[PDB]
């Protein structure tokens, strides 16, 4: 399911070949893994009891932008449209299991919240992946003669692969060095949940 | 099975506070080795305070003793303040302790006057002994207060 | 930012914790007093701690203000009294646990000792 | 003055940060009965003579500044009460990060040197430090989760917005409290 | 002594009882380490399939990273041994494999990060992304910065790899990683060795880096120096034919 | 008996049955 | 092929349609590619190497030690995996034990392959403390 | 537990299983020695 | 009894055995450093005078391709491009003898 | 007053000073042999060589796992030995930063230390189920004696002067006087 | 006082300390119920639970901590190292001749100038 939200997320995001479908389960696992898993009441007022009224992504953006033709502007505007839970409010309570593991039936705002959150890690997976692909490619880099009836003209783009996609899964793990601090100089083993990337 | 010092119901409090249902044999095994480690830690801990002639357990010695076996740090263990216990009654013959604990303003704790600096570290000097008599002086002790054999 | 701009600057960051902590604890992690290490270390070090104390007391009130308004204390950070006065925000254990898991630290206790 | 705070731009702003905090608790508690608290003052000590010349080493007055501090710290972070358990145990914690920073600074001060290289290789020196003084202090606060700009932001600027925006909530404050009494 | 009987009489009689029970226990025969010390001194044969695990060679001996086939060839033993007769799923090497990988990589990136600097920037294709990178000194962040600035107008471009020139100059000086950076950075923290002993007590008990080379390198003790350091600027008998049977013995090994 | 496990291990192993330092000597004698 | 008598014996002697062995005709080969694969690793992880240099990016006595490294987690994994999965009843070793493992004792994830409560005791202590302490 | 490298202890069952089939069990001695040498 | 020698009894064997090793030692105390250096050279063993120890240190191709491309799919050969055992046979003596062994009563 | 070889601090007046950059408890001292030097063990497992010229430290020795309980220099002053946790003892020479002599065959940690008055030979004693006394040679680094007997924590150790001698005190109260020759 | 507390402090006496330290016995306690929920999550996790799962758990956790104790022969205590390893490392180390010295340098040479706290100030 969802194999074809991931693949216009993937487009939207600089994907633009044909990714196989071991790279859509792997990314479809990694999101419902992170949704399962998954002014202000502590702002400065509330220090009172009584309340009173008052009174480089850019750039790449642009750059693609402005290097589209109208065809490119055209599917790129339709598949922006791309979402997890837009007007899919039963098949995505079955995909996400919210009876097993919640009272069932919540507001339709968190519904809009988690398709938002859903889009945000689909794009940052997609845009750390192709920059790891791209430096193996760069790095790798460093007989037919005639020809035939069937021959593609040029080629030279393939898509992302399932270990690209492991590598920045672990690359977006990490943590700040501040949740270590208090084990400087001992060697006890550092444990911790899953990080909401 | 052996004879164990640590009492099994407390295992079984431990069990039931996480919502589990022990038997006899696993609740035997956990008590046996919860034993075993408490013994361990006595262990280092000694030797720690051996380590430094003295006779007197702190809770540095235990720090350190459980540093050395990769535990995890207890924290909040050396307060100044005194320790006191309270006493809850589940029932007849089933007494429960709790510890003491009131709530105060953050005025009256930051408010507080230092306690005393004791003063610098010195030495002196006086004669324990000459020629193996103990001169009567201040220092010695007196004679009011196992020093010679009588066989 | 720069490093020597920043220590020139020192002069106006000077933390809340005295000299005399400052200097008993850097002995005791083995570093002579100021008259020997630039009392401009010294600030910085305590700002350091300054700043990891302060981070650590805005978790912990983040964490305190969502449980203000099933409903019964999470097991095993047994401590207070009968519940403070008023309506008052009230720095109890649990809050502080759930604060301090975050940065690998752990507090469990006993509740009743039996 | 051993045993207080020292007096620069950020120890001032806090003082008066939490006697805001507390003049508007007073202004608050006058609207709901439509209590009374005194300024924080930090004690001292007795004079004091040392041998020779080094630190003043006593545990429990250290310890104690050190829990006023974090008392401090923690009433300025918008608390009113406490428990002692608490505060016993952040205290710990706070003294074991120095001790951790401190000796963090001195691992690195003191690593084995390295074998020189380039210009150094060709005045005849072989070896040469492997972490000059601005890698060392760098390191030492990259290891415990630091920054130079996290640092000035928060002496410099974080303060400085919660006070005006105290001062903006008091001044509501007073303006409701007086059309109310109107 | 006196309060020694009043501490005693204030505990209840039954917890005396369990107290004075434990004179019955059986001392301590300490009979368990007898296996110790004997393993440090129709019907399927289960122990003909166990014994292939030692045929094939380690990683150290032959200098091959671990792979899906060395894994899948030691599964088995493992499994008969435990008792499980079945096997073992078809995809599991893969899957070890993957985490192999993955524990080493987070090792060596806890080593490198506490004695590394200036590293490549973020510009694009290069760094370390959305991960935890080194940190970066005054000058290099200037020039880094400078060098950044301008590339955007096109006046100078990236190398092969896509580094600037400031990044590849930078990444020329570093050599490669020994034993001293090792030891510095097991004393920050455990490195996910935590379960390892033997390779850290390995590590530590080894001669110190560049030692057995510099075998005769001295300095002296000298207060007039700022740091009081002066660095200065029968048949056959053995004891006739030893030799020729050493030779012809070190022949024979090869 | 620890003399006989002795005995039996070692029989199994085949145990067949200038003038400076005189000047100063002397000056700080004198 | 099944038996255990083993394949390839030239002496005296089946399925209908056996499976093809593997075989490649030309290439790099594995004695190549799995000692570049530690140097590839570094290369990853050492954030890159510029041009003209790589491959001696640990010095002789690291890469023994990492060597080590990689042999005792496989076999310490293992091993304990076998059991955890021998000890619910089961007869065969599934991806679950290992992934198990790996969570609990050495903090890794690996994706792509597929709660607790007091009892009543708890809460009637917890009362009978609190009311006592008022 | 007690923790020692592996390469010992595959070099130790390797020498011992190559043992056990030279010497056929035990059953053969081929540490005898006959005359004087 | 049972077992040759208890572990508590381990000390003092290893005691007896050292005592009977080395019956003599060297206990006579020296004056000054020079005396020292002489006895410690004059006692040197052959067995402990070694050095440290030295760092660690790490046309045809057509005809060896020709030969690994003819060898191809082969299920045994194709790999090695050998310490035998005689375990079967062994095997088989043992299982003969046995079986004769017990033939023997019947 | 004490007296520093430092010209900036010419003819200051002060007795007492202070060597800080251990960070840990300090469980041993040895005065070299007026003396010069100084050895220090902590429970970060340390070895330091101090100056009593500029009263700074000079050298640090790290060939410990674990914490270091004793340490002791030779009779006249340029070896030095130490024990510690990990239940084994090393010999150090001041010109070396590795131990020269790794002496092994105890079962517990260490707990004394001594030396021979010709400093050729160690004696060392352990705790727990292991309490025995041994004697390891310097220069092959075997043990050659040992004496059994002790029940409590053995806590002190001396060799006689004339070298024939040994004298060895527990948490008992009892003394023992052994023959070191016939191990009696 | 509550239970235990009393039993831990007289189990301390009768083995030679003769003073304490209020809360001592009170973070022995507080160890014992930490050690106790750890390893009972443990087996939970693992598998009702069999005493296998207790045995199962109590074993993987002495994989990496606890390594310490009164060990005596052959029982892993001091690091958990093996004596035949450490017999061998020590043969390895004990082969090389003993530096030679002369005696106007006897106590005033120091080790390489790679290995000395030069230039720290």
């Amino acid at each position: 399911a969802n194999w074809f939200e991931l693949c216009q997320m993937m487009y939207v995001s600089g994907e633009t070949g044909e990714p196989s479908l071991e790279t859509t389960g792997i990314i479809e696992d990694i999101v419902r893994q992170q949704v399962i898993e998954i002014g202000l009441p502590w702002e400065p007022a509330s220090f009172y009891s009584v309340e009173v009224p008052e009174r480089q992504r850019l750039r790449k953006a642009d750059e693609r932008t402005k290097a589209m033709t109208k065809e490119e502007y055209v599917t790129w505007s339709e598949f922006r449209q791309a979402s997890f839970t837009y007007r899919k409010g039963k098949r995505f309570r079955e995909w996400a299991g919210f009876g097993l593991v919640t009272d069932s039936k919540p507001s339709d705002d968190i519904i809009d919240i988690l398709g938002f959150l859903t889009f945000e890690m689909v794009q940052t997976l997609t845009e750390e992946a192709l920059k790891i692909k791209e430096q193996e490619d760069l790095h790798r880099e460093r007989l037919t003669g005639g020809g035939g009836l069937f021959d593609p003209p040029n080629e030279g783009r393939t898509p992302v692969e399932p270990r690209h996609i492991q590598e920045a899964f672990r690359r977006l793990q990490q943590r700040p060095k501040k949740a270590r601090a208090m084990l400087n100089g001992t060697k006890l083993q550092q444990r911790t949940q899953l990080k909401l990337f | 099975g052996p004879k164990l010092l640590w009492n099994p119901e407390n295992v079984r409090d431990v069990a039931d506070a996480l919502g589990i249902t022990l038997s006899e044999e696993p609740l035997r095994l956990l008590a046996q080795d919860v034993e075993y480690r408490i013994g361990q830690v006595i262990v280092e801990s000694l030797r720690f305070m051996r380590a430094a002639n003295r006779t007197t357990l702190t809770v540095q010695d235990v720090s350190l003793a459980l540093r050395v076996l990769d535990v995890e740090p207890l924290y909040g263990y050396e307060s100044t303040r005194p320790l006191r216990y309270g006493e809850a009654s589940l029932g007849p013959g089933q007494p429960l302790f709790y510890i003491d604990d009131e709530e105060v303003d953050f005025e009256k704790v930051i408010n507080a006057p230092l306690p005393k600096v004791p003063r610098d570290m010195t030495f002196t000097a006086h004669w324990l002994a000459v020629e193996g008599v103990q001169p009567s002086i201040p220092q010695n002790p007196t004679t009011a207060e196992d020093l010679l054999p009588k066989g | 930012a720069s490093l020597r701009e920043f220590l020139n600057k020192m002069d106006d960051y000077a933390p809340i914790i005295p000299d005399a902590v400052t200097n008993y604890y850097m002995t005791r992690a083995g570093l002579p007093p100021p008259p020997q290490t630039d009392i401009r270390l010294a600030r910085l070090l305590a700002l350091a701690t300054q700043k990891f104390i302060a981070d650590i007391a805005a978790d912990a009130y983040q964490y305190s203000r969502i449980r203000a308004s099933l409903g019964i204390q999470r097991p095993g950070y047994g401590g207070g009294g009968q519940g403070g006065s008023q309506n008052r925000t009230v720095l109890t254990m649990e809050d502080l646990g759930m604060a301090v898991s975050e940065f690998g630290v752990n507090v469990k206790r006993s509740e009743f000792y039996r | 003055g051993h045993f207080t705070a020292p007096s620069s731009r950020l120890t001032r702003r806090i003082d008066a940060n939490i006697r805001q905090m507390q003049e508007t608790r007073k202004l608050c508690s006058k609207i709901g009965v439509i209590i009374q608290t005194h300024p924080f003052v930090e004690a001292d000590i007795e004079p004091h003579y040392i041998s020779g010349e080094g630190p003043v080493m006593a545990g429990e007055v250290c310890r104690s500044a050190l829990q006023r501090s974090v008392a401090k710290i923690f009433y300025h972070a918008g608390f009113e009460e406490l428990q002692p358990s608490a505060l016993d145990c952040i205290t710990d914690i706070a003294s074991d990060y120095f001790q951790k920073l401190v000796r963090t600074f001195n691992v690195y001060r003191e690593a084995e040197k390295k074998p020189a290289t380039g210009a150094a290789a060709e005045r005849g020196a072989r070896f040469v430090p492997r972490f000059t003084p601005e890698e060392v202090i760098l390191h030492t606060l990259d290891e415990n989760g630091h920054d130079i700009d996290s640092l000035e932001a928060y002496a410099r600027d974080e303060v400085e917005r919660l006070g005006n925006k105290l001062a903006q909530i008091h001044e509501r404050m007073k303006g409701h409290l007086a059309d109310l009494l109107r | 002594e006196r309060r020694l009987k009043g501490e005693v009489m204030q505990l209840p009689a039954r917890d005396r009882r369990r107290i004075k029970e434990l004179a019955h226990n059986d001392f301590d025969p300490y009979d368990a380490l007898a296996n110790v010390l004997m393993e440090h001194a129709l019907k399927m044969n289960f122990d003909l399939e166990i014994r292939k695990r030692y045929a094939q060679p380690l990683a150290v001996e032959s200098g091959e990273f671990p792979d899906t086939s060395n894994i899948e060839s030691r599964m088995l033993p493992f499994c008969y041994e435990a008792g499980l007769s079945s096997g073992h799923a078809p995809d599991a090497a893969q899957f070890m494999s993957i985490a192999t990988e993955t524990f080493i990589k987070e090792v060596m990136s806890a080593i490198f990060s506490r004695t590394r600097s200036n590293g490549p920037g973020d510009s694009g294709s290069a760094g370390f992304g959305l991960g935890s990178g080194w940190i970066q000194t005054h000058r290099y962040r200037k020039q880094l910065a400078k060098e950044e600035e301008a590339f955007q107008r096109g006046e100078i471009s990236r190398d092969k790899m896509g580094l600037l020139p400031v990044e590849a100059k930078a990444a020329s000086e570093r050599g490669p990683l020994g034993m001293a950076d090792v030891r510095l950075a097991l004393e920050m923290g455990d490195c996910g060795l935590a379960g390892f002993p033997v390779i850290v007590k390995s590590v530590i008990y080894g001669w110190r880096e560049g030692e057995l080379e510099n075998w005769e390198d001295y300095t002296y003790v000298d207060p007039s120096r700022p740091d009081g350091i002066a660095i200065p600027s029968w048949e056959g008998a053995e004891p006739e034919t030893s030799d020729l049977l050493n030779a012809v013995l070190d022949s024979c090994l090869a | 008996n620890l003399n006989q496990i002795v005995t039996d291990y070692l029989k199994k192993k085949g145990f067949t049955r200038k003038y400076l330092k005189a000047f100063l000597l002397l000056k700080n004698w004198i | 092929n099944i038996g255990g008598a083993g394949s390839g014996r030239p002496t005296y002697t089946q399925p209908a349609l056996p499976k093809t062995p593997a075989f490649q005709l030309e290439g790099e080969g594995e004695r190549v590619l799995n000692k570049k694969k530690l140097d590839e690793l570094v290369r990853q992880v050492c954030g890159g190497t510029a041009e003209g240099q790589d491959g001696n990016m640990l010095t002789p006595e690291v890469e023994e030690s990492v060597l080590n490294m990689a042999d005792a987690f496989v076999d310490n994994v293992l091993h304990q995996a076998c059991r955890n999965a021998k000890e619910r009843g089961s007869k065969v070793l599934e991806i679950r034990d290992i992934q198990l493992v790996l969570e609990r004792v050495y903090n890794i994830r690996i994706p792509g392959y597929a709660k607790v409560q007091p009892n009543s005791n708890w809460i009637k202590k917890m009362s009978a403390v609190q009311a006592a302490k008022v | 537990p007690v923790f020692a490298p592996l390469k010992r202890q595959y070099q130790l069952a390797r020498l011992h299983e190559q043992l056990q089939a030279a010497t056929n069990g035990g059953r053969t001695n081929i540490f005898k020695v006959v005359g004087f040498g | 009894d049972h077992m040759e020698l208890d572990p508590k009894n381990i000390y003092e064997v290893e005691a007896k055995i050292l005592l009977a090793t080395y019956p003599k030692l060297d206990l006579e105390p020296t004056k000054n450093a020079e005396e020292t250096i002489a006895k410690l050279e004059k006692l040197a063993h052959p067995e402990h005078s070694h050095k440290p120890p030295e760092p660690k240190v790490r046309d045809e191709a057509l005809a060896a391709e020709q030969e690994r491309y003819m060898l191809t799919l082969d299920e045994r050969l194709s790999s090695k491009l050998w310490e035998p055992r005689f375990e079967r046979f062994k095997l088989i003596e043992n299982i003969k003898q046995e079986h004769a062994e017990k033939k023997e009563q019947e | 007053p004490l007296k520093s070889a430092l010209e900036n601090e010419k003819n200051l007046k002060v007795n007492n000073r202070k060597l800080i950059g251990h960070s840990g408890p300090v469980y041993g001292v040895s005065f070299s042999d007026s003396s010069k030097l100084l050895l220090s063990c902590s429970a970060d497992g340390q070895i330091r060589l101090w100056s009593l010229e500029i009263w700074a430290c000079l050298c640090i020795y790290k060939a410990h796992d674990g914490p270091v309980f004793r340490v002791l220099w030779g009779p006249h002053g340029h070896y030095f030995a130490s024990a510690g946790w990990d239940k084994t003892v090393r010999v150090f020479t001041q010109d070396h930063a590795s131990a020269v002599r790794i002496m092994v065959g105890h079962d517990t940690s260490i707990s004394a230390l001594a030396w021979h008055p010709n400093g050729t030979y160690v004696f060392s004693a352990s705790d727990e189920m292991d309490k025995s006394i041994r004697m390891w040679s310097v220069i092959t680094g075997n043990c050659v004696r040992i004496f059994t007997g002790h029940t409590h924590y053995i806590t002190a150790l001396e060799c006689a002067h004339n070298g024939k001698i040994l004298a060895s005190a527990d948490t008992g109260g009892n003394i023992f006087i052994w023959d070191i020759e016939k191990g009696t | 006082r509550p239970r235990d507390a009393r039993t831990l402090e007289l189990l301390l006496t009768a083995q030679g300390v003769t003073s304490f330290e209020p809360r001592v016995s009170q973070l022995l306690l507080d160890f014992a119920y930490r050690h106790t929920a750890a390893v009972l999550s443990d087996a939970l996790h693992l598998s009702s639970i069999t005493a296998n799962a207790v045995a199962l758990a109590i074993s993987s956790r002495l994989g990496y901590q606890f390594r310490g104790g009164g060990g005596g022969y052959y029982g892993g205590g001091g690091g958990g190292a093996s004596k035949d390893w450490m017999l061998e490392l020590a043969r390895e180390r004990n082969k090389v001749a003993l530096p030679r010295v002369l005696p106007s340098e006897w106590g005033v040479r120091l080790p390489g100038e790679r290995f000395v706290l030069s230039g720290v100030s």
